[PDB]
């Protein structure tokens, strides 16, 4: 709400915010970070019509109307992020697997994920509209759900030797368990 | 009175018309005699859909009995210029200009209903006045017929000789016969 | 004027036309002479309801005294390529296209009122001008007439020779006679 | 233009039309000449009220100079089909079709104002064409004419011959003369 | 176009049309030729006011050049039936079936403007057809003629014979002359 | 299409059309031929302003070419009935029953624009039928004419003889001539 | 159809019409044949803008082909009445009344596009009936003609004799030529 | 009916018609015969877009079959006056007036679809009356014809004599021929 | 209220709920479950159509609408309870009878329940919207209410040997009393 | 909130403000100053039309709507602040440079900037709508950022003697670290 934006105006310029009891919130040491998706819609979306106009400055113009000039003036800098590349997304899959691999390595269960499975998870896990947020969800349902069940009972409790794979006939992810 | 459908969105409930709600699903309807205002309305919807999603194919139904040829070109050129493949589902009567739009659809995406009736004929126009003036308009209408016949052959794929031959006289073609002529890919399976 | 109605939803109260509420329950209304304009509205209602929930069934009431063949045919084709069974009920009166659209519903779902009056006759049309154009135009309507009797015989199940003979001229079928004829079932008052 | 009215609901204030507000209280107005579009609207109102409260009885005020018989029949069938009793209070004037719907109301709930005037006649229809077409077309005119007599006798209770002779020509039945005939139970003056 | 007026209330501000704002204050406007459609709004308005407050009086400003006799009875029947006293004021002009509603108002709550004019005449109508049908239609005009004079006599208090002789032809009565006749109790110079 | 305007208030912003926004400041526009329907809006607007403030002065901009004389009297009666002084201004032309409402304003508040033109003439009406009916209707227009001259004489201050003399035929009184003839107090060029 | 336009107000988002947004910026549009109704709407826009900011200057785009003379005088009088200078711009074409309003703007604020056109012609009107009435009406048309020429001379600056001789027959003045005649101050090609 | 399109915003969804949504993207639509009313809407949109961003170019689609030349000047003059360059895209067909506005766009931004047509011919305006009045009006139409030819020469680049010859009689210019004549730089196929 | 849903979202993400007093609570070892009686109204809603036979059978869609999409992402899976069968209701009736029999043992009074009697109790005590909830009241009013009248005065004061039967024509329960 | 302005009425006219306990404050020796940016948006607003209109009057007309007449009547004077000119920015740059020299003086570093650098830096950060706050960012982005890397680790850790100059060919500043 605009009432909240007004509170932040004094925070940036003076570094202090008063409370109900009158205590001065001296927090000039805290770093302030804000996240917004206001201008992304204009960047990805092209201008309507047969001819496409220059939309380079259209993203910045949206921030000028949404945020008041005094608020934007107090900001030290605006950090414009860029969409993830094809190679960058592949590294994200390795990052999540490393957490699962190291989490299970101490338990004694080795994990060997095939390259085919990593590529499939990227497309399904990363949505352009919703970002890479579903990666944690699909990883949980695809990997944590089956392995967790066999962990308590079955051969997977000890020995590890887990090897994941993907079949081209159905595009599904196969599972491997050994003692 | 047009109905007022309701849409379930996380932000809240929104009220839309039946035609407007269908526009969200890339469904565009065409009916009635082709007019300048009617054609510009279809063109406006196409431009909006392109910006929303240039990949998702658009659907354009046709149930018009034909109209002015000049205004119809604005819809044809727009359909080719836009990146999305605009399918053409002929749900009823399709005259010469109405059929021209059906042929203008993307190859492999055009369709027609089994009981739909499509008739194509040479452009019909008239003019009166001084002898010199009628000659200019007479030459122009012949040029339009050539352009319509030339573009029709390109989309349908039939030889120009056959296109100009049958188009001279009034012709009525059914839905199954249309597949033989190459006018439409195939009827809806289900 | 269309009276408004309030719906007490979980979120809160919502106000919309009476036709909009019935549309929410998959209850489409067909009234008046069929034309290219109202046809799109009926088809638009079927397409929107199908996307919302194709498992459920749609309802359609017939209270039309006639209409254009091409215009009414658009509604017939819609009911075929959609999974929801389009129930057909005759309210007040039916006609050549009203009866065709009334008997086009899924077998068993079609119903009728006790005092309903049905009327069925062959398509009526005419063309004036050059003899050559009249030949193709006159020859074309005969094919449509045979097509109407063919599709009508499928849903009804009657022989093609019997249905065409009765449809050659004006034939009035009341509610009890319609059940014997095979056009519609009887409404379950219980 | 129809005026607007405010309803002081517990949740808050809500604006409604003069017809919409009355519709919320189970009240339908059969105003204007009978037609397919106007009759279809009445059918929609009856179905909506039935689902809201099937136990409660719907109220209808018949005020029209008559019209097409085919469209009016749709109201008759829907009225008996719905469980709620369709009360019929003739206001100002009731024509042949208007009176036909007036009798359709549930026994004991039909009413007529003191100065209301009822009128009943036979269906008026015409057809032009070859002699063979008039014969088959005219047959339906006699069937619907005779059919309406049986439906009128079911509610009115009068003999078929009595309705046939009276329906042959125009007959103006005033408010007291209508209760004696049996079309209505009594006038609505007090309760 | 109809202007929009603001109504200040403790809950907040509400916007209503010029006609709806006065309707909230129990003021109804009878303007134009009497008809079934315009009569339905007047009838619907009276019923709404009765439910809101059946004790307060209802005011009806009648500025009409005359119309359908059947539609007017619908308004007249409702005015008497409902418990509230339907006060009537003749603004600008009153004619056949427009003036009848003016006198129909409750006794002691009928008024006329200083420069208002009121006229009354017998019902005017016609029919074309066979002599047999004309007999029934003609009898209806006489039936309504006698009934209409009986009502005007009951409200005005004049002899039934006086009304028929005076209402045979157009009678133009000025605002002061109306009080002597009995159509209204007095002139609306002030409360 | 009437443009919409915003009214800045402490509580918030209210969107109102141009005509309704002016009504908020006691300004009523009387434009177009006088009729029973448009008259109700002027009468309803005057009553709404009286309730908001019964002491402030209402303003009426008359820019009409005239019309029904009896319908216009409903505005004049309301103008004198309500306690507020209904100031009158003449925009463009003023004709029969347009000028009568222009001169009906309170003394010292009636004004005219420098280029506004005023037209005054006797009522024009025609009726055809029986000789007895024509005589009855003839007396009405003659009686209304005398009342118009008497009422106009009071406001303007001229004798009934002189106003009657000018009203026999059309008389186009310019803005200076109108002030001279008592139609208005002065002009608005400098006030 | 009228396209909507969003205004980035300090309070928040606000939707306005294409004409409403321009009206907020003191930009009024005069189009179509002059009439009482449309002229009243233009007058309403001028009065509303006066109180909002009298120091500022109002702008008027005249694109009318000519119309009623009476309604046009109401606009001219209001322009001179209100303190703000009503700038006038001739878009496309200006007829006799359109040109009379164009030159009526304050000095130093009248402009015309380069390809715009103007036209001035004597008032046109006719009367039918009795000879005496035609004489009264005949003098009125001539009287109005002398009034426009007298007023046009003041704004333009040409002698009344020059205006009368030229205005006997319609004269079309282009944008450059119009400045020479004194109707407009300068061209609007650039400032 | 015009469909509604929703645009997602941070605070809440906004509903706008298809024509207004495209207007937000600097896309004007010129459809149908030219007129003083429709032209007023086109210039209003141009002025509104100029204030929003005086740098971004405007896009004016042209699918009109021709109209009055007077209203066309308002659009042509407005296009040149505003700083933003207007991109004219010929959709379907462009008549004499439409073609004039088409070529009136900034150099390098005028385009035509491959199947669109461009027709140009002299004005068809006609006048009737006395011989003296015809001479005055006849001389005016020649000036407009010469003025249009001169303006077309500047944009098209052809000599006045060449435009006179081509405009002497009706002529239809195909989309590729328009590039040869000099009305547009090239076809709209790539961007 | 909307603010209440956000309180659950915080614990589902961070797993720690702060207190104004300053106590630190951990939900790591606390299982969280919530029930919603939504969609039953939509199913039991009477159709506005003329036939009234329209059935929804899509109550799961309503569940997703009443809850925000954010809440759905946090929950891994939702549990759905299918409508009970008439045969299963018979077992629920026996549960209330057993408790009644145990209560009567302290006084030396027996209770016999016929197989036909259970059918009447099951239908009367089972509601589509409320399920087995009325069973407690239905069992009490039918069995316990009359029993007390006879137990207070009559043959049932001593001896017990209670018997229950129902007439087939009227379908009304009649309880025989033995001394 | 507009209702809060009523508290300052007695403060500006009566000179006292009573508290909850009845204690009367004294504002006779207090200087009251208020800051607002109401008329800013109206002035910068671009009018729609062929002839541009001066919107300077809209500055005061908006202030009158926000503050009632009784509130403005008590005010001693309403001072309207004007946009900073190019000449003023040159002096502002010297202020920020002096402030930067005080921060460096604590560490011991001495900064000397040429006049040419000041003019180029002023034009880069000259924003009329944003006043002089942008000048802080250009100084921060151009001068402080290269210095932070050296002050922590490098030649400028001890000794300073920083020289800033701009070469015309590159049109970018040059930094010389002399320890």
């Amino acid at each position: 709400h605009p009432d909240v934006f007004n509170i932040l105006l004094q925070v940036m310029d003076n570094g202090t915010l008063t409370d109900n009891n009158g205590r001065k919130a001296d927090f000039r040491n805290v770093v302030l970070v804000m996240t917004t998706n206001a201008g992304v819609r204009e960047t990805e979306r092209k201008s309507i019509g047969l001819i496409h106009q220059d939309n380079s400055t259209d993203a910045m113009e949206e921030i000028k109307k949404i945020f008041t000039p005094e608020f934007r003036n107090r900001l030290d800098n605006i950090i414009w992020f860029d969409h993830l590349s094809t190679d960058v997304i592949h590294q994200v899959v390795d990052k999540f697997i490393v957490e699962l691999q190291v989490q299970l390595d101490q338990k004694g269960v080795s994990l060997e994920v095939s390259q085919e499975a990593r590529n499939w998870l990227a497309e399904k896990g990363y949505d352009r509209a919703m970002g890479a947020r579903p990666m944690a969800r699909v990883i949980q349902d695809n990997l944590k759900k089956p392995l967790a069940n066999e962990l308590l009972f079955g051969s997977l409790v000890d020995g590890g030797q887990v090897t994941v794979a993907l079949d081209k006939e159905k595009n599904e992810l196969t599972y491997g368990f050994q003692s | 009175l047009v109905p007022m459908v309701i849409e379930q969105t996380s932000r809240g409930e929104r009220s839309f018309d039946i035609y407007s709600r269908l526009l969200k699903e890339r469904v565009i309807f065409l009916t009635g005699q082709v007019e300048d205002h009617m054609a510009n309305l279809i063109v406006a919807q196409m431009l909006f859909l392109e910006a929303e999603n240039p990949e998702k194919d658009i659907y354009l139904y046709i149930n018009s009995p034909g109209g002015v040829i000049t205004a119809g070109m604005s819809i044809y050129d727009t359909m080719q210029f836009i990146k999305p493949d605009v399918s053409t589902i002929c749900m009823g009567q399709a005259a010469s200009m109405g059929a021209f739009l059906l042929t203008a659809g993307a190859k492999g995406k055009r369709f027609c209903l089994p009981n739909s009736r499509v008739m194509i004929h040479q452009p019909l126009g008239g003019y009166q006045g001084q002898a010199t003036d009628i000659e200019i308009h007479a030459r122009e209408i012949l040029k339009v017929k050539g352009r319509m016949n030339e573009l029709m052959a390109l989309h349908t794929g039939q030889s120009l000789e056959q296109i100009e031959r049958d188009t001279e006289r009034d012709r009525f073609l059914s839905a199954p016969e249309a597949v033989e002529y190459g006018l439409v890919d195939s009827i809806l399976t289900h």
